[PDB]
């Protein structure tokens, strides 16, 4: 067989700073090849050369700025007498002046990062000991965070990163790398988000479906970027420390007209852990929020008590409260009764129930002659969860 | 870590939720579950469910009918189902032993009703036998 | 000519429990054709036979519950010395277990409907004797109800039948008829539906077009079946009983946000009696509603009347009130007049005028020196229409 | 059966229906009903209208001329022609005796105006004619 | 060369009441064609005629009412010896009883419109002492706005012209020329169209665009015939006198929700003059409104005043107002102070400032201890402009 | 016809007007208009503009490059400055006298922030200097 050459020959620079040269493999040989990558960089000297290579890719150390790679790439049979391939056909890829390692950081707030810089003056790298930062062409950085990683190779180091302030359409701060008074125009882009987005998760009283909302107004400023939520569920239970799961699929939230993001997950597995993060999908790479667990069981909002029934008991003139504990939760709950005097205006005062089999309160009353309006609310003894709603309204007969 | 008896008393409450669920379905609380159906004989009705192979098996075979209905409540018990074998395994993880793992579209096809009838109370059955032999010290 | 074979055999069973075989004639042959079909019914015994027909269809008494039919078909010019065509492919239809008869039935609140059944229980026939019939596993059905039709067939039958009531998705009741203990899964749907509903029409004030409304919360939860209005126009008036013409015609009509439905015709004839129904197009079936016949000269709806004035008359202290009859009906009209003092309540008070001629009342009123709002109506004086829209309010002047 | 009077007082409240909205098209009020234009001399202006078979054949004509008219109001106009028309017919029943049932076009392009206008003039000229005059015993 | 006969043989009535004959030219023909045509006239007298034309048209004088006209052309190359082609296709033209001159009349409110006529009568062109001309055959037009052209034209003429009044879906007037008291159906449309519609410019406060709004209430009626705004843009200024530049652009608008058009401009030119105009573009021609220029500097809106502040001055009691000219314009201001007791209906006093440079101002109070509320908006001195929106409004502090 | 002092203290206000509108954009005021900064060197920053041909081509080459940026802000600007090169063209009519009239679209790629705030703020010492020296008797 004669393979053809490989195809979608592409070159991009690592945030290292290297050239790696890719190519699509042929999906339809059914063998392993060998590929032999010819490139000629044409710099302030010419160079050629032909390396043999069994994966899909060259790494070629350090880009020279102001620099032209002209690239070919052709296949072999790795196994057996392979004819080669011709070649493709050549590629230029053409350096940069300036060279940033990496050209952008896409970082949160409080975090540390740190730029490294090349600068290329008259085709000659000049000492780092010259090599200058500056913020925005408006403020020097303090020299004390500058650091020498070599000769030639400056180092910028931000810690504990603020947040970056917006200034018009730019959500970013242009970091310039000058040989010394005179700066270049070419700069590095630095993006600090705000990721601490809270989500918040309430399952319905019927058991069935699960609402998560969570407010954007961090990312209504940033375009061109997605901004979607990603989950990973446990068979069993949370961990004691929610992780970042490699494993996960996306979910469709939904925007509401208050400006907050609806998501809701039908059918719910009541006894299994749900680990919710919002990604934040930039050209330049992915965000993670921190992870949250939820168990909806923990999350369960109860039916308010029903069959709310008031009665003033006969000759002893105490307000007999007594009412029918919701279907869910099954687990011992506790109750609070409100109650007031009948009028445009009711003082409410609360008696809390803490025994799960108690259907019914006594009460002092002050008015044996008025209507008594009461409703009543549950709740887990233990805590864990919402509390119900109010019961409709129960009226007591004058007698 | 695991506290057995927590996730014993969270396999009770699983276990009475969905029996609520189960009630809540009004043309099922009417029809007798031990009532014997021709077409269904495949479904594991009441037959002394005895051990953890043979409870993994019925949950797994139920869940496996449960799946093709297209209801919304059989999704949710269905998915309780999967939180309550979960547990199943971690107690049988607690006492150590291991669990290892057709005609059902034709009666699905032509009698959808009686197939759902009887696979949810003969499933409500089975589920009241658990519940009742749960504490009587349950072997692997 | 020797034709083709036939093509497109097909088997169905009918409504009454018969084989219906079909098959497609040749568009292309310029003379009749007459078929031989022959066919072997393969149960507990074989039987194979051959019919000649000159339809495109035959009918098979009575499907047989566990057997196999295999057909085959061939064609030869009717008139003449015809060649029989080539067999058809045989074509093989399986029956089954349970067979009802019929398998579903369709009718309104109040009918009187019927089932008949055939129980094959391990390839034998069972005593009707034998058969009872339950309703949605749930009750038996009392043995009163039960006719036994014949040694084999049951019967079961319904009176005065009520709507079933929907459970959940299912909006029909499971008939099951069983071997004594023993049921089997197959079952019978029976759909009883309430189809009195009501459509009230309404002519518009220029007498140009008509507007019939109708509410579907019958039919709101079926799904799957079409529903559209019909209609059929008699030149002149409605008959005393109205009836379902044979000839009819549909109309689009429009649903509201109001869950209403609202169909305008337009031109409208207004001494042609139009006759209107509601039809259910079932996958099985149809269904009318009972037909109602109006005459939109009679459901005519006037304009107010105009040039509303009213004036205190000096030194007598009377309302004056006057109006202008509207343009539309001709036939003598009645009014009624309510009148009020201007404020931010009005306490109307009404006086009916009974005579056509009257374009004037005068009335006592309290105070000569308030402001009285006054607004008048109109109807026919037969009573055969509807009461037009208040005018426009008119103001007395404080003098 | 048939209510004779009843019918003979629909037909004169129909008549005034379909005379009020001829007067109710403003352009027409204003323009001489009699006057004879030329061009139009096939629309039976004023000319003595005495018998059942020539008023049949007229609101015939005029309801031919009528469907040409793109206007919605004369749509309406020639359903009000084929109550009457009808009407007219089954009076005939009553009284007994049969009744058996161009360049119009080129007048409707070239002078759209001017056709509806005369039409609807010597359509009120005629109905005011037969009214006055459906009173005074008509005949076959 | 013998040449092919022409092609495209067309016959329209001019305006003027010529018969043009048009032929479509061969675009094959690498040389000039000469053209004869030959035509019939079948009036009451049969006319044959032949001519030699160059052009690919030729003018027939007078159209008679009632004849026929076919037409025959042949085409041979102009220069040397050339054959003549064969004749075209014969074409018949029907003329018709009464000729218009013109058929019709598009003119504005305020006009002058005359029109001619000629009126056969059984084939004899009448005498003009007894044409009448009559008004959509409601009234006779006074004999005082006739003029006998010649024996056989008639001539009415309309003087100061007002909108023709819409009856139904005719917006014309049918203008009648009846031989005596007699008059034919055919008639002549006559449409004026009030086209004094205003055009209303507007920059916005930023100076980066200027939208423009006008009503098209005197067009929704009108229907085939389609409106559009077009405009020109001279270099800088507006002229004395606007007019309607040869060489305009169409301007895209889109109609708002209140029935307004709305033009935008973006970006604009401060300093050049836009001309604008509506065209209302007619099955019979072109219609434009009197042109506006607009310069936008001149209908600038600035913003209001910035940073408005209010303090009681202590020991003084003096309301000290201070205020941030807005950014645009920097020629000198006027302002307008605003104040007022703060309650539920502010009594507002105003002060007027008259020199650019006051950025405060100082004002008497009554109470020196209530909260005074106080806005302030602002002009440009020389009132070649309009005044801002009141600024937000400024609090004092009770101290 | 034309009032010269009214033309001079039109072109006054267009001026100030863009050099307000440079001073608007907060990112470009920062920034040292003579401060030297390498790849902008097409760019016509300060220099001498010392004659009305060469204020003419030098606000040329300034619309040509804004024509390139796709803010608004610089489409407004570059229409003001072809309302300002009108002004200049009569204000050199009015003294008599004839006036005639690459690397940028890499820059432009490759590093627009640097590009623009660089090109506006000397734009903006160039309107600057043009304004304090409009009075010292300019000259073609
Ligand atoms: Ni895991
Ligand atoms: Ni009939
Ligand atoms: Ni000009």
């Amino acid at each position: 067989v004669k393979p053809d050459p490989p195809l979608g020959l592409h070159m991009e620079v690592t945030d290292d700073g290297n050239l790696k040269i890719s190519w699509d493999s042929q999906t339809m040989a059914p063998f392993p090849l060998q590929y032999q990558v010819k490139y000629l960089e044409n710099s302030t000297i010419v160079r050629e050369a032909a390396e043999i290579v069994s994966a899909t890719s060259l790494l070629v150390d350090s880009v020279l700025p102001g620099s032209s790679y002209e690239v070919q790439v052709r296949s072999k049979r790795l196994d057996g007498s392979g004819v080669w391939s011709d070649w493709s056909s050549p590629q230029v890829f053409t350096t940069q002046d300036v060279v940033y390692f990496p050209p952008k950081i896409l970082t949160s707030v409080g975090s540390n990062a740190s730029f490294h810089c090349i600068y290329k003056n008259e085709n000659q790298i000049i000492s780092s000991k010259q090599i200058v930062w500056w913020r925005n062409l408006a403020e020097k950085i303090p020299e004390i965070q500058y650091s020498i990683v070599s000769d030639r190779v400056s180092k910028v180091t931000f810690s504990n990163l603020k947040a970056t302030r917006p200034r018009g359409k730019f959500t970013y701060d242009a970091v310039y790398c000058c040989n010394e008074q005179a700066c270049h125009h070419r700069y590095a882009e630095l993006y600090v988000i705000d990721v601490n987005i809270n989500i918040s998760c309430e399952t319905d009283g019927y058991l069935t479906k699960m609402t998560c909302r969570w407010s954007p107004s961090t990312i209504q400023s940033l375009v061109g970027s997605t901004v979607q939520l990603r989950y990973h569920r446990r068979s069993l239970y949370c961990p004691d420390s929610p992780s970042i799961h490699p494993t996960s699929e996306p979910k469709n939230c939904v925007l509401q007209r208050d400006g907050f993001y609806e998501c809701v997950f039908q059918p719910i597995f009541l006894l299994s852990g749900y680990t919710m993060w919002i990604r934040i999908n930039h050209s330049l790479g992915s965000l993670d929020s921190p992870p949250t667990c939820v168990l909806p069981d923990s999350v369960v909002k109860p039916l308010p008590p029903s069959n709310v029934k008031a009665e003033i008991t006969v000759n002893t003139g105490l307000l007999k409260v007594s009412w029918e504990k919701p279907v869910f939760p099954e687990n011992n709950l506790q109750f609070q009764i409100r109650y007031g005097l009948s009028g445009k205006e009711i003082q409410w005062k609360t008696h809390e129930v803490f025994d799960a089999k108690s259907k019914s309160a006594s009460l002092l009353v002050s008015d044996l002659c008025a209507v008594y309006v009461v409703q009543v609310r549950c709740r887990r003894l233990d805590g864990l969860g919402y509390w119900s709603n109010w019961s409709s309204p129960a009226y007591t007969l004058v007698m | 870590g695991v506290p057995i008896q927590k996730v014993q008393d969270d396999t009770k409450t699983l276990i009475k939720t969905i029996v609520t669920r189960i009630n809540d379905i009004s043309h099922t609380q009417s029809v007798s579950a031990k009532q014997r159906v021709t077409g269904l004989d495949f479904i594991p009705g009441l037959h002394p469910i005895l051990s953890l192979s043979k409870m993994d098996q019925t949950l797994a075979v139920y869940q496996q009918v449960l799946t093709s209905l297209p209801s919304q409540n059989v999704l949710q018990i269905a998915n309780d189902l999967e939180n309550l074998r979960d547990l199943l395994h971690l107690l049988a993880f607690s006492k150590s032993c291991s669990l290892p793992q057709e005609s059902l579209d034709g009666v699905l096809e032509a009698s959808l009703y009686s197939t759902e009838v009887v696979a949810l109370s003969r499933l409500q059955g089975s589920l009241q036998d658990i519940l009742q032999q749960l504490d009587v010290s349950p072997e692997c």
